[PDB]
């Protein structure tokens, strides 16, 4: 439970510095490579935190929750004040539906910030199970953002907030006020797809994806949501098309050939469903390049 | 609809 499961044969165990052939391989639209390298930083230099940082936070692009929680408790493991990795942890949490981790993450990323400690002096009606955690931390942001009214970064941490109470009415009114503040962040506009999304508005989630991969061409969450719409709204070849360009982008890959399994399916190809077992996206053709 | 989606 521990350690992270390192793929083998390595070809970064063979490069001097490999922490900088990451860093602008996630600077080259491409995490999968990304990913790699940063996994031998962490093999070769265990104890360097911003290595399993930047680890976790392009395994979490890169549509693997679990890899990337893994890597983030190292790098929190090694500095505990990491706002990056707390914020990122919350996030990781919320999709993987771990509450309490989610609400002790959040609250770890505002409390970490010299210019909020200051709020660390704390003290039916409305939603979560997981009850009193989620009341603190509701009071704690809003007391954090009218101190400073239009920090973007609490917006979206509300954001998060209201993803997990399932509030995508203030969840949306947040992180579209996020973006805007920050119109480039793709980290952020994929966000707002998402809260839209799980709201039952995935017409307009279609868009606040589209600026997403405008800004990281190569971002394979995201890619993934756009399946998870086009699916929701019954436009099962349009989900299968992206799956595919997601499913080649992560790269072996997941679940993520499961997800792709029930596509064929209900699209009535007995066909196909059957050759998903190679690892071969190759003969998918509707695609090329 | 019922597929979710990831921040």
């Amino acid at each position: 439970n521990t350690d992270y499961p390192f793929e083998a044969n390595n070809p970064y165990m063979y490069h001097e510095n490999p922490m900088e052939e990451g860093l602008s391989m996630l600077k080259l639209a491409n995490l999968a490579e990304a990913a790699l390298a940063f996994e031998a930083v962490c093999q070769k230099e265990p104890e360097r935190e911003e290595a399993w940082r930047s680890l976790g936070l392009t395994q979490a692009e890169n549509e693997k929750d679990g890899l990337a929680i893994i890597a983030l408790n190292h790098a929190r493991a090694l500095d505990p004040a990491d706002i990056a990795v707390h914020a990122a942890l919350a996030v990781s949490h919320t999709n993987e539906h771990n509450a309490n981790a989610a609400l002790a993450s959040l609250r770890a990323w505002l409390l970490s910030q010299p210019q909020y400690e200051q709020l660390g002096s704390v003290n039916e009606d409305f939603f979560f199970a997981a009850p009193n955690e989620y009341r603190e931390c509701r009071t704690l942001l809003h007391a954090a953002l009218e101190m400073n009214p239009n920090d973007a970064q609490l917006h979206a941490s509300l954001g998060v907030l209201y993803n997990l109470s399932n509030n995508y009415d203030s969840a949306a009114a947040n992180l579209r006020r996020a973006v805007e503040l920050r119109p480039d962040d793709a980290q952020l506009w994929n966000k707002l797809g998402a809260t839209l999304a799980n709201g039952n508005r995935p017409q307009e989630a279609l868009d606040a994806y589209n600026r997403a991969l405008d800004i990281n061409p190569g971002y394979v969450r995201v890619m993934y949501n756009m399946a998870v719409s086009y699916s929701n709204m019954s436009q099962y070849d349009l989900a299968a098309k992206q799956l595919v360009r997601a499913i080649y982008m992560q790269v072996a890959t997941r679940s993520m050939w499961d997800f792709f399994r029930m596509l064929l399916n209900v699209m009535n190809r007995p066909d196909l469903v059957e050759l998903t077992y190679a690892q071969n996206v190759e003969p998918f053709a509707k695609e090329f390049g | 609809s019922n597929r979710w989606s990831k921040l």
